[PDB]
This record gives C-alpha cells, structure tokens and sequence, in this order.
C-alpha cells in the first residue's frame, strides 16, 4: 500500500482485481447511522 | 437525530415531548450528571426543566417572526452532559 | 439491462456533515461524490434529488423531485430556478439529469449546493481542492488568440452521452414514531388513514401483523417495546451508506453516468524567440518570460546531460 | 485509481450475525455490538441492548 | 466570425445557412479530416449533416425560453477538423 | 471570515453611513490535528465559548 | 466552558530492528508528534508532519 | 469638520459661507500661500473665489439627481495650502 501498483488488473473490464490498501474499520462514535473508516493514499497520485 | 412537533399559539408551558425518557438514560441520576443547555443555542421561545426533563413553551408563538428569517420554519436546540460526555441534538417544527 | 424509466425510481435523504448552521442534519440534497478530472475546470457532481422530471415520474425540463420534512413523508416537487453552487463565489450551470450535475467554479476548498428562497431551504458543504490547471509547456490565464493547436480531454456537454453505471435495489424498513400511543398501561397502534401498516413486538415472544385500524398489543406496557412500519414499497434507491437493507439485497437495474470524456483540439500560446551569443565551444541564450516557462537541453553524443529548469524574467 | 464502495450496513434486532467471505478485492468486515440506532422517523429496534 | 440569422416558429429543420460553401473548405474531402461538433457547445435546437455541410432546426423555436438566460437573444456553435487542426465560430440569432 | 478589517454600516434609509477599523482575524482549531470543519466521528475535550 | 468534538488520526505501522524503530506514518494535514526516553535523561523531540 | 446649509432651488451664485473668516486664517496673506481646491474632491454644483474666501453656487441645485446616490444627502469639499501645509473638510446639505 501507498505505491505505484496497489491496485492491478489484466484488462479494464476484467471481472478479477486484486489489491491492498490498507483499511480498517472503526466504531461508531455518534448515534445516527453511518460507517467510518480509514485509507491510504493512492500510489498513483503519488507517482504523478 | 430527535424530532417534535409543536402547534400555533401556545400559551406558555403547555408540553412538547419527554427528551431523558425517549434517549433511555434515566432520571434521578441526570441531577448530578450535569445536565445542561449548550450556549450556542436556545432559542428564546422554550426552556428546559433539569429535574424531569421535560420541555416547556416560553413565550406565546408567533409564526410571522419565527420564520421570517429561517423560510423552513424549525427551531434547533442542543444538551451536553458530562462523565463521560455526550451531546444531543433536537429539532421543533411550527404547524398551522 | 441499462433503463431509462425513472417511474420505477425514487429519491432519499442522508446525513450531511455540515448544514445550514454548523450542525449535523438529515437533508434532501447530500452530495456523495466529486469528480474534477477535466481540463477546463469542469466538475461533476451527484445528490440525493432527481433533476428534470416531474411529480410522476414523467420529464420536462423545468422541474424536479425530492424527499419532504413534514407529516406523511410523499414526494414532492418545484421549479429548477432555484437551485445554485458555490466554492468561493457562484459557478455557471451547464447540464443536469438524474442525480447528476455539471458546472463550472473557480478555485476554493470547498463546495456547496443550496436551495434558495421557498419552503424547504437548505444547503450542505463538502471539503474539496480546487485549483487551476493548464496544458503545454508555458502558464496563461486565458486562452489566447495567436497560437498553436494540441489535444486535450474535456467533459462532453450533451446528456445522452455514458461512462458508465450505477446500481439499484429495493428499500428497506423505516419506522415511524407516530404510529404508537399509550393509554393507562396499555399500548394501541395509530394508522394513517386506509393504508397497511406493519407491526413487530417483544413483550414476551414474538409477535408480527398487518393492520388497518386501531389495534391493541395485549402483553406489553411501554411503548418502547414494538415498532412498525408501513408495507407497500415498490421503487428502487441507491446503494447509499445512510440506509438499512432488506433481507433480499440483490441488484434489479442500472443507470446511466452522463457527461462523458472526450478528445477534442486547444490553443496555447507561444513564447519570444531567444537570441544567441557564439564563443570557442559554448553559447549563451538571452531569454525573456513574464510567466514561468519551460527549458531543455540534452547532448547528441554517448552520454546525455540533460537539464531541466523554470524560468521567470529576463 | 481506485473507488471505495461501501455499502448499506445490516442489523438484526435483538440476534446475532456472524461473517462470511467473498472474493471481491480487498475485502473487509467487522461486527459490532449493542448499539440502538436512530433515522428521521425515531429508533430502529426494539430490545435496547 | 460567421453571422446568420433565423426566423421565429420553425417546423423541424427549413434551413439555416451553408457553413463549408461559405467557409471554401470543399466538399467530397471533408467526410475523411474528421468534421465534427465540439462537446461545450451545441444548444438544443440545432443540428448537423456531416455530408452536405448544412444546419437543420431540431425542435421548434421559442423566444420566451431562450432568451430568459442571455437577454442579447443569440446562440452558439463551434465546428473543428483535422488534419491539419481547425477552428471555427457560429452564432445565430432569433428574430422577431 | 477571516480578513483584515471590521465594518458597520446603516443600509438603505435616511442617514446611510459606515466605518471601519484596522484588526486581524484569522482561523484557530483546537487540540492537535487542524481542520476546516468539526467532524462526525472523533473524541470530546473541554473548549471555552461565548454564550448567545 | 462546554465540550468541542476533534478527529482522530490514522493508526501507524511499526517496523522493529536491534534496538530501534521505524513508524510509517499518514497525513493529509499538519499532526503533532512528540516522543521523550524514560531514563534519567528525556532527550524531547517535537515535530509538525504532512504527508506520507 | 465644518458644516453649512443651502436652500432648494439656488440660482447660480447667492451666498453659503465664509471660509477664511471663520478659521481665522487671515485674507491679504492667503493669496501666496497657494490657497486651491484638493482634485478628490469639488462637486460640479459650487465654486472658488481665492481672493475673497466666499462660497458660490454654480449650477441649480437638483434634490432629485444629487441624492440619488447618496441617500443622505449631503455635499462634500476639500481645501489646502501651502508654507506649511495643512489640509480642512466642508459638508453641505441641501434642505427642503
């Protein structure tokens, strides 16, 4: 995660991706409804 | 997050709902919790009972100034308690 | 299959971070998702509402749908000349259709979409970068007159245009307070008049039924014991995070993405021609730039030596 | 890149879930609790823990 | 840039003007450099024929929708090619 | 909003006028990340306000 | 006084070798950091982080 | 700063102050000191008379154009000389 190559494919309509991004879950703090999470950033941007 | 609805021309105190009784946390332990009305609030038409939490009507409704200035006419309110620390929010709505 | 019969759809209301005031709120008009990878500024943007179409279902072009905050919780609709976008001053409308928009801002860190005077006003502000952009080798803030001519990539403003699809499937429960009363001890279920409404409690064992008038729960004492929601709920909502699901989850149609990319032509401007100096092996540019430009320089032999630099002034 | 997509959550009232597994890429879950959530028409359940 | 001018109440495409004719790009080549329309522009009410170079009208002219955004009633319109890249401008007006 | 300067003015109506004063006001955040907006999901701290 | 809601950062990974540490950190705005040694000497860093 | 009244409906030239006598600043000196009008300032209505320090009219007066952009309506002025320098503000406003 966080590189150039995090998320990989044979073709554009593919139907078998495979990645690793490094998210994880959290609790919620306030009553309403919702999920919140954390992510890093994408290895792409960070090439270009 | 909580919603009541309140009538035209109210006469100063009448009801609007029963907020510790709805969120489930329970009287005779709120006294001492601190329960409290946030200074970023309070609107001056309803005031709040710290003892049975209960909410009152202030000042006889008036619906040309209420919304006036907030075409949707609502009325915003928020409660605060401490160990550990909470925060609330409630909505009324004017009918006709 | 990919459909266009927006009779079968319907609009919902989220969770919005910061509201008209700063509070947290549930709105009409939630912003999901931004989308700037254009090359004139140009962004696309999708809500919870259905803009150009009418109360039925049916389209016209003036019109459009949205969710209500009152009594009995139906669909309700008004005219398009109220709807507005904001960063840091007001942007351009350019397309709209479905839960889709385009438009056209200047640079700022946040964006906003608002209904403006009527009943049901509203906003919601979401955190964006937004920044400028240029094509080529040299900066401008216009698009000059005398240049020359490359490829770019631009968002098309026709509406029948695709890039893709969305998915849809079948709401889920949502249970109403006002359906419940209490009365010395005992707890009666309240239906809105001559429709189905559906029950669920646990005083005891369980217990479910559909009702049409006032019905007495025999067991049960408070009324935070039961719930009950209504039963007739035949049109599709996105899969959205602010929604609870029903026990079939699975997918009954698809959508179109309007506004696609295309290739197209752009003008850049062209720099003031350098002049040059001669010595024993070398050379001296006098070079001359009101904006930051480009220079390159590499050597024709086994080795390469490149260089690479901005400039600004004379 | 890439596009997160999070989908609507379930709840059971007063039961309990468990995970299973997919194949879809990175995938992710997790169970929580008793919780009590609320939408615009009021609270969602019935047994309160 | 290039000036034409259209009468209200039209019927669906009657004629507007001759824009590769008017232009001297000649016919016969233009179906091979890649005639087209560009994306941030074409109004609703006009349409192309990529072979004969002529402008129809699409659906039925109002002055009272069209001229309620741009009081200066006028319309826009832009055409490129390739091989070697061109770039022209249209603009057409409601008469009344 | 932040900017440089305060101003208080009478609108439209007989006896229209303003003034304005030198002073500098900028954005403040509490605690140790910064922010634009107060978020959803986060932890509660003790902060000092003036009441309406 | 009253109570102001914050947000709370991304967990770092840690990487461990023979007497020592490496934390790869997160961070889309500034983030304090701050770390100290519990022997007779402190030896206090301080720092405000952005990026990756 | 300083302040003086005119009447509705003047007819080029009859009488609003007296400057130089009022600010004591004496008159047989003020000719050399360089006695002008500031360019920032000088309202097309009214006019100069460096020796004697008198106040005209120039054109009639016209409540309806002369506060239509300032609604309060009120007349403003600047005067200044030299050896040493300073610098003094008139405000006229018209009546009814």
């Amino acid at each position: 995660p966080g590189a150039f190559g995090d998320i990989q494919a044979s073709s554009l309509d593919a139907t078998d991706i495979v990645a690793r991004t490094d998210i994880r879950l959290l609790k919620p703090s306030v009553k309403n409804i919702h999920v919140p999470y954390t992510q890093a950033v994408s290895g792409y941007e960070m090439w270009k | 997050q909580l919603h009541y609805t309140v009538q035209e021309e109210q006469e100063h105190g009448t009801f609007v709902g029963n907020i510790a009784e709805d969120l489930g946390l329970d009287i005779t332990k709120l006294s001492a919790r601190g329960f409290q009305t946030v200074p970023n609030s309070r609107t001056p038409y309803l005031d709040l009972n710290l003892e049975t939490g209960v909410l009152y009507v202030n000042e006889k409704i008036d619906r040309e100034q209420i919304c006036k200035q907030s075409p949707s006419c609502v009325l915003h309110l928020e409660v605060f308690l401490e160990n550990p620390l909470e925060l609330f929010q409630v909505e009324i709505e004017v009918l006709d | 299959s990919i459909t266009d019969d927006f009779t079968l759809t319907s609009p919902y209301l989220g969770f919005c971070p910061y509201c008209r005031h700063s509070t947290p709120c549930f709105s009409p008009i939630k912003i999901e998702n931004v989308w700037d990878e254009s090359d004139d500024g140009s962004i696309r943007i999708q809500v919870s509402a259905q803009f150009g179409y009418n109360q039925a279902g049916t389209a016209d072009v003036t019109k459009f749908r949205y969710m209500s905050f009152d009594h009995d919780h139906d669909i309700k609709e008004d005219s398009m000349e109220k709807i507005a976008i904001s960063t840091s001053g007001p942007c351009r409308r350019l397309g709209h259709k479905g839960y889709f928009l385009l438009a056209q801002c200047p640079p700022g860190d946040s964006v906003t979409v608002s209904i403006t005077s009527g009943a049901s006003e509203n906003s919601c502000t979401v955190e964006k970068k937004i920044r400028r952009k240029f094509v080529g080798r040299e900066e401008y803030l216009f698009p000059p007159v005398h240049g020359k001519l490359v490829k770019c990539h631009v968002y098309d403003h026709l509406k029948e245009t695709s890039a893709g699809y969305i998915t849809m499937h079948r709401p889920g429960p949502h249970a109403y307070k006002s359906y419940l009363e209490e009365a010395s001890g005992e707890v009666y279920i309240k239906p809105p008049s001559g429709k189905n409404v559906t029950y669920e409690c646990k005083c005891g064992d369980y217990s479910t039924g559909i009702v049409s008038t006032r019905t007495k729960m025999n067991g049960c004492t408070k009324a935070k014991q039961c719930i009950a929601y209504k039963s007739d709920q035949t049109k599709w909502v996105f899969n959205s995070p602010d929604l609870i699901r029903h026990t079939d989850h699975s997918v009954q149609g698809k959508l179109h993405i309007p506004f696609r990319l295309t290739p197209t032509v752009c003008p850049v401007p062209l720099a003031h021609t350098p002049t040059v100096t001669k010595w024993f092996k070398g050379i001296t540019l006098h070079l001359t730039a009101m904006r930051p430009t480009l220079l390159t320089t590499r050597k024709l032999g086994l080795r390469a030596d490149a260089t690479a630099e901005w400039i600004t002034g004379s | 890149k890439f596009h997160t997509v999070i989908p609507s959550p379930q709840v059971k009232c007063c039961g309990s879930l468990e995970c299973k597994a997919s194949s879809k890429a990175d995938y992710t879950c997790r169970v929580f609790g008793g919780v009590y959530p609320f939408m615009w028409g009021g609270a969602q359940c019935f047994c309160d823990s």
